[PDB]
């Protein structure tokens, strides 16, 4: 007994500056003003100028703002009833779901804060060599006077598998470590200074390394309604959750909403200019459609098909499919080939590469019964 | 130019109101609806 | 201005009872006269309303 669904691990929200400040609702329009020390410039005069007047410098402290925009609540309504027929093993569910629920949607919001900052360029990192990948991002935060300390570096599953995949690892020579921990194990050491962290969030071939001063996450737990014949005050993984239930009435309401206020800022520089943080996308060479030949279902039936790059990654939502035979065959822009005549035709896939160039692409023939 | 931030402060500024002193003067009763007996006078 | 007896001028009070789904807190009675405080949420809505009523 027990066939309990594949579940998410909750691993970027403890990556975060969480609460970094308390008080938000005490300004106006729930945002705080953060100011940024600033510095000062100086002059050079030349020694018996004729000339003795000086120039004045200046010192202006630019100021950025956190404020909370977000709201992630979940909603359910009970099956009919209250005690029994809904919750018959209390604490154990609804309950559990919906925390979890919660908590990857945080996770979510956290991973949408994370790729949709804008990175400018992007550090492509070849699948021969991730190392001197990892040694330019180095050097991309070290030409930003970025701090060396308190740099983490989150990975996705593809990431750790071409750092696996790497010959520098995995010959135990070239890592110059005799326990082979990239072939003894699946758990890649640090380096490049920075540590190993796997999250499965976000997108696989994306890899993302920031210093501790790149973002700004702002969790606020909503006070118990005074209104609401019931309350708790769970916490979730470092960020506790708001729970009221208090019978809605109307349609013999049991609504249940477990919510918390969530916040974003990105940090940004004086004049402007995301340069604390690097992000790292595989250079994909080959891709292929997975299952090679196939028939379909029937000769009127539909198949999802899907296409993977030769490092492994699901590339599907990014990939456009043609038909050469379009009236033998029918394929829909995600991939959904249906079949309209029995017969024999062909789909070409293709994927733009990460790296630039011709989109690689990929035929394979389809035997519609 | 320096960034500063607002103070938003409350001393002894109090806004003008009645005053409570009507209540209390009045015969009030606790509690559908209440009759009260008049007695009877009589004639002789 | 009024000069009145205190036997005249008289006023009823009730201090009604809360309903079902009250969720009420602490008593105020100001001047004399009780009052119920009533706390209801609405899911539906995006508020909740506080009552004090006589």
């Amino acid at each position: 007994i027990g066939v309990k669904q594949l579940q998410r691990e909750i691993v970027l929200p403890g990556l975060v500056w969480t609460n970094p400040l308390t008080d938000f609702g005490g300004s106006k329009n729930d945002t705080i003003t953060v100011r940024v020390p600033a510095i000062t410039t100086a002059n050079r005069r030349d020694l018996r100028d004729p000339d003795r007047t000086v120039i004045a410098s200046e010192l202006v402290e630019h100021s950025f703002g956190v404020t909370l925009d977000k709201h992630v609540y979940a909603a359910l309504k009970f099956t009919d009833e209250q005690r029994t027929l809904d919750i018959r093993d209390y604490t154990k569910q609804v309950l559990m779901p919906q925390v979890s629920a919660v908590a990857y949607e945080l996770e979510d919001y956290i991973a949408e804060l994370i790729e949709g900052a804008p990175y400018e360029e992007t550090i492509l990192i070849d699948p021969a060599d991730t190392v001197p990948a990892f040694i330019t991002a180095d050097q991309r935060m070290g030409e930003a006077n970025v701090p060396t300390d308190s740099r983490r570096l989150v990975v996705g599953s593809a990431v750790a598998a071409a750092l696996a995949k790497d010959k520098q690892f995995r010959h135990a020579d070239w890592s110059g470590d005799q326990a082979n921990a990239a072939l003894r194990e699946a758990h890649v050491g640090r380096l490049a200074g920075m540590n190993v962290i796997r999250s499965n969030a976000i997108a696989p071939d994306k890899a993302y390394l920031w210093h501790r001063t790149a973002f700004i996450l702002a969790y606020r737990t909503p006070v118990v309604p005074e209104g609401a014949k019931a309350g708790a005050s769970f916490s979730a993984n470092g960020v506790a959750l708001r729970w009221l239930a208090d019978y809605d009435y109307s349609q013999l309401g049991d609504r249940t909403l477990l919510d918390v206020f969530t916040g974003r800022k990105v940090v940004t520089e004086v004049d402007g200019s995301f340069v604390r943080a690097v992000e790292l996308q595989l250079q994909a060479s080959s891709i292929t459609i997975v299952g090679g030949a196939f028939a379909l279902a029937t000769t009127t039936g539909t198949k999802q098909l899907k296409v993977r790059d030769d490092n492994g990654t699901d590339v599907t939502a990014r990939c456009t499919f043609a038909s050469s035979a379009g009236t033998k065959a029918t394929v829909s822009a995600a991939g959904l080939v249906t079949g309209v005549a029995a017969g024999t035709a062909d789909i070409t896939a293709s994927y733009v590469p990460p790296q630039g160039g011709t989109a690689k692409t990929a035929t394979v023939t389809v035997t519609v019964p | 130019i320096f960034v500063k931030p607002e103070l938003v402060a409350e001393i002894g500024v109090k806004q003008l109101q009645r005053e409570i002193v009507l209540p209390g003067l009045v015969w009030t009763n606790p509690l559908d609806t209440i009759t009260v007996r008049v007695p009877a006078i009589t004639t002789a």
